């Protein structure tokens, strides 16, 4: 269908996108001084590093599902989820740890917390990736309920992660300070969404597409969809509010 | 390895009957079992992937079922481009292993064979051997048994059998068999008899002739 | 869209080596394994082997090992398989089968027929089948032709090339002991019709360049 | 051949002693008042329940590859190792934050960096069991070569956390405390010799094995050498010098 010239478009401009709000964050670095706020920088550099990474690799999914392509989807698609969600979390902690009227945390502990918290599932990826290349099959004799059930359970620690991150971020919304609770808030709409997303294209690639007779027709479009429109609700509902209230200070 | 048994060798049905292939494996291969269909001098085609998934481009009759060590495949509606050679194939783990192969055709009423019986010509005996050749024109089914008796006796391993494919037009065979000796035990004998029964033949049916009445 | 193209049919001697060439069309042929799988003549589908082309890495039937030979050349795209010691089993047709994902072996070469037999090519002997008293009622005559001592295949034989279809019957060749071919090609025409009608057989075999026209007739001339 | 009820009477023997260590220490947690020594106590009981499964783990050695014990095998011995190391490493952390002047962990944090440390571990032998067995070829179509290198690359992580117990037990050294330090001293020699033998047994199976043109014939039996020879370790040079030491009061 013509889903491989819309997605692809779709994935294109994001990459376009993310460029130049990378561009309008590292100005920004040059003209914020607050010192609260400023320590969250280095971690939303990261965060939409990692947006630009799954914007790239919508097109592995675009490209034909190859004994290539494989690996790169199955180490590179939680990775970046879990960066992305652990960058959120990071500032999810900063804002409840500043709400309640605590030293904020320096932008190194942050970035500690962004990138210590998405070890876990580059080891967990590069293990099962080679496992499979090295002592397995490399994929080959893999039927589509097999390679949908390792995909999906590959994504357990992205999915505590999510929760982590909203009930972290739902933290936020109590304390003597209200200048924080707008960010915390703009997370956990973020997170909220992300949620009902995964939640929507798990349920369709392991029940829903085998019961209308669309396996594995439509296990590489959803998977697509799913992560085009997840990395454009990171961009639009977390990314450029957060680049819109830093440009009014 | 995992022996991969089909079942039945060969079956016989018309146009639109439903038939069934049963596959049989000797150890689980869970549902990591494909189906191809094979036309005699072509390359085998593609049918069935992962036990009950059909390929781009297959017709909805064909329908894969089964899990562990019990597989089928199902033809609804037969048609005259679906008579052919089936096999099961396992690649759960390697190496890969095939069945033998069930072959599809078509199912007719009884017809009895028309007999006819060759001379060796004398230019072949001027070469140097003799060959006497038994032909069976148009029958059903393929199963006709035939004895080659020279002077009332029975002789054996001096005997080849060819058989034609079943026709496009009237679904019927055809049996040619050719008996070898040379010049000399040809010098030997003089009555030359060709032998045959068949189940469409109330019985057995023999043509026979003489040196030197040809 | 995707296409694998093999080699032609070859003959060889029960001592030799044989390769067999696959090139590969339209898709990447980097990251697709390919099987090897041959089929004896009236016998089953038999696997050989794999090779991966993006590391060249091999995996050989049990059976074959110490024999078998796969390569493949990413620049022209072609999987190639060499068989050594041949045998008079391995006569057979060699199918190169690509593997993608989630699949069983969907896309297939022609095929290719590799015959090994001692026996040199040789010129197809044709000799006339006529009844030895015909016209005894019962007008379903039947004439033939007997090719005989011939290599390799194929035959073709047609009656007079342009006039007799209807109900003509050319049997498949059986491999002799002697490791030529022999085949027959019969007719079937009415009892009234042979003695004003002649009778040709034209035999068309290719890598002997014979041709033998030859003339049915009970007896006489 | 004369490895034969020679390591099967040390393993039971070790079993034997450390049920009558496990009794020890119980009477001796509930007969001390003092509240900065006890909250060792706890940790080091499961470090006891580790080293008893480590003996009857011996048993598993004892036996040849098979399948139901090679899993059995590539599970345990990593996660029980990790399990003795983590116990040191808690005990030499609060070792750490004592000695310079400062308070003592709880027990539960004590038990808890403890748990924390081995849960890695036991994620990275689960899922290397389970993709071995489900998602690959299984442990009898492997190779001697390709088993020995798997075995030995599933501890690195465990081989990490000998190092950090190294470390950390060499910082406790500096100090105005002298009542603690014998503590660190014990687990210094314990992690010291742990680190000779773990060496040893690898260079063993890995280099020492194909030189000597005997493989796979000693690769049970140094493994269970080496296991056996380590849990004796942890038992004679920490269990029973603590024991000595928790005794006088
Ligand atoms: C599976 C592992 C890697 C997950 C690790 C999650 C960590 C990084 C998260 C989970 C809960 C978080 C804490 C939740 C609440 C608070 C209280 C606040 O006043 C300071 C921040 C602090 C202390 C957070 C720091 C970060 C934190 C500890
Ligand atoms: C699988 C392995 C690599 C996972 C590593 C993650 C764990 C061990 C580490 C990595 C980064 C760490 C965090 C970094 C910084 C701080 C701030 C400090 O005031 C409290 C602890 C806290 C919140 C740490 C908790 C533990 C932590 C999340
Ligand atoms: C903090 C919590 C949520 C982390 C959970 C970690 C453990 C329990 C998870 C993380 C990755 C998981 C593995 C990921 C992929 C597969 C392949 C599948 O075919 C069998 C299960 C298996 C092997 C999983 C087993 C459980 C596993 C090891
Ligand atoms: C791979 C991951 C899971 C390893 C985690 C190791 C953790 C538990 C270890 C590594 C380094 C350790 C710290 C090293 C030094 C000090 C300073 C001392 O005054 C108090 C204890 C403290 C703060 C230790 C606490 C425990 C510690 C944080
Ligand atoms: C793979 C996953 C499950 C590994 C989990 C290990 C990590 C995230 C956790 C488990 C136990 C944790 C420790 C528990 C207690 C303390 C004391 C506190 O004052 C500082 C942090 C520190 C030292 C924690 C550091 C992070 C820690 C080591
Ligand atoms: C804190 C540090 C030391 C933790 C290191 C974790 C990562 C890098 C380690 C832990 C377990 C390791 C795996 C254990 C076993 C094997 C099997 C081997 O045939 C290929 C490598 C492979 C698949 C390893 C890859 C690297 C790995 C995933």
């Amino acid at each position: 269908g013509p889903w491989g010239i819309i997605l692809e478009s779709l994935a294109i401009l994001g990459i376009v996108v993310t460029i130049l709000l990378l561009l309008a964050f590292l100005f920004l670095m040059r003209k914020i001084q607050d010192c609260s706020q400023w320590n969250v920088l280095p971690t939303q550099l990261l965060f939409l590093l990692s947006v630009l990474g799954l914007f790239g690799l919508a097109f592995a999914f675009i490209i034909e599902l190859n004994q290539q392509t494989a690996p790169v989807r199955y180490f590179l698609f939680g990775v970046l989820f879990a960066l992305c969600f652990s960058c959120l979390l990071a500032h999810a902690s900063n804002l409840v740890k500043l709400v309640r009227g605590c030293v904020s945390f320096s932008w190194t502990t942050i970035l500690c917390i962004a990138i210590g918290c998405s070890l876990l599932q580059i080891i967990i990826a590069t293990e099962y990736v080679t496992l499979i290349m090295t002592r397995g099959m490399m994929f080959v004799n893999m039927t589509p309920c097999q390679l949908n059930v390792d995909f999906v359970v590959l994504l357990v620690y992205v999915l505590f992660l999510m929760a982590l991150t909203f009930f972290v971020s739902k933290a936020t919304f109590c304390g003597p300070c209200e200048n924080w609770k707008q960010h915390g808030r703009l997370i956990f709409i973020t997170v909220l969404f992300s949620i009902i997303i995964w939640v929507v294209w798990i349920s369709m690639l392991l029940r829903g597409n085998p019961q209308f007779q669309r396996q594995p027709q439509w296990d590489d479009p959803v998977v697509c969809i799913a992560l085009v429109t997840n990395a454009w609700v990171f961009l639009l509902l977390y990314i450029v509010p957060e680049l819109c209230i830093l440009y009014r200070s | 390895d995992i022996q991969m048994t089909q079942s039945p060798s060969s079956l016989s049905a018309s146009v639109g009957d439903r038939v069934t292939i049963t596959c049989k494996a000797s150890q689980n291969v869970a549902t990591h079992v494909g189906w191809y269909q094979q036309k005699p001098g072509k390359a085998p085609k593609r049918l069935i992937y992962s036990a009950s998934y059909r390929y781009s481009g297959v017709p909805s009759r064909f329908s894969g079922s089964g899990s562990g060590t019990e597989f089928t495949l199902t033809i609804s509606n037969l048609q005259p481009e679906d008579f052919a050679t089936y096999y099961c194939q396992q690649y759960n783990r390697y190496p890969y292993t095939f069945g033998q192969g069930t072959k599809l055709e078509i199912k007719r009423t009884v017809a009895a064979p028309s007999v006819f019986i060759f001379p060796p010509s004398d230019e072949q005996l001027k070469s140097g051997t003799a060959s006497v050749v038994c032909l069976l024109n148009n029958f059903y089914p393929r199963e006709a048994k035939v004895q080659w008796k020279v002077d009332n006796a029975l002789q054996s391993g001096n005997s080849q059998e060819s058989v034609t494919e079943q026709d496009s037009k009237d679904s019927t065979y055809s049996l040619s068999s050719t008996l070898t000796l040379s010049k000399a035990d040809y010098e030997k004998h003089k009555v030359y008899a060709c032998e045959v029964t068949h189940q469409g033949l109330s019985s057995p049916v023999t043509k026979s002739f003489n040196r030197g009445e040809c | 869209q995707v296409q694998l193209v093999q080699s032609g049919a070859e003959v060889k001697k029960p001592g030799a080596s044989v390769k067999v060439s696959c090139k590969a069309s339209g898709y990447s042929f980097t990251g697709y394994t390919m099987n090897w799988v041959r089929q004896a003549p009236g016998q089953g589908l038999e696997w050989m082997g794999l090779i991966n082309p993006y590391n060249s890495d091999t995996n050989y039937a049990q059976k074959l090992q110490g024999r078998v030979t796969m390569t493949t050349d990413t620049s022209t795209s072609t999987a190639y398989m060499e068989l050594r010691s041949l045998r008079s089993d391995d006569t057979a047709v060699y199918y190169c089968a690509r593997v993608a994902l989630r699949v069983a072996l969907d896309y297939w070469g022609q095929g290719t027929l590799v015959t090994v037999s001692s026996a040199s090519t040789k010129g197809p002997s044709v000799f006339p089948l006529a009844p030895c008293s015909r016209s005894t009622s019962e007008s379903t005559a039947a004439l033939g032709c007997l090719v005989k001592d011939y290599f390799p295949e194929p035959v073709t034989v047609s009656w007079n090339s342009g006039a007799l279809t209807s109900g003509v019957h050319t049997f498949p060749a059986v491999l002799q002991s002697s490791g030529l071919y022999s085949l027959s090609s019969v007719v079937t025409v009415p009892s009234s019709s042979l003695g004003t009608k002649t009778y040709t057989c034209n035999v068309d075999h290719k890598p002997s360049n014979t041709k033998v026209d030859k003339r049915v007739e009970s007896k006489y001339g």
